[PDB]
């Protein structure tokens, strides 16, 4: 059958996702992030 | 038939100045 | 000129830890 | 003693025609800190398997 042939040859077309710009997302931190080499803390003298 | 939706277009009714006061980074 | 017991096979396989190694800022 | 906590596990799920799941009880902790590994079958109230 021609119709069954066309379906068999074009039925598996994976979908496409569209996400607009400017939308809010998260990042779930997967590992411990160590910031000990690039910052240090100091007290600000009063006045 | 169906296409990807567009992001929200802002209205054009409530147009007003951004700068109510002069920014301090202008040193003013 | 020049010189010269182990069983629980499915449950215990599902409980294998996933250990992701941390990162250091640069 | 009574109130001792027993910990078990199951796996594999049921096949068709089956209405009982095999449970193996692994360890029991007495309220006073005694621990014994008893890798024993779990049964019903009258001893039927699973």
């Amino acid at each position: 059958s021609a119709a069954a042939e066309a379906l068999r040859n074009s039925i598996n077309i994976p979908p496409t996702l569209y996400k607009n710009q400017g939308e809010r997302v998260n990042i779930l931190v997967a590992r411990d992030l160590d910031f000990s080499d690039v910052y240090s803390l100091e007290s600000i003298p009063t006045k | 038939c169906a296409s990807a939706p567009k992001p929200k277009q802002p209205s054009d009714f409530n147009r007003e100045p951004v700068n109510k006061t002069v920014p301090v980074e202008i040193q003013r | 000129l020049t010189a010269g017991g182990g069983g629980g096979g499915e449950l215990a396989e599902k409980l294998q830890p996933m250990r992701l190694s941390g990162s250091s800022a640069g | 003693d009574r109130g001792s906590k027993v910990v078990g596990f199951y796996q594999g799920g049921l096949r068709q025609g089956q209405a009982r799941i095999f449970v193996q009880w692994s360890r029991i902790e007495t309220p006073s800190g005694v621990v014994i590994n008893l890798d024993s079958p779990g049964t019903g109230p009258l001893g039927e398997a699973g």
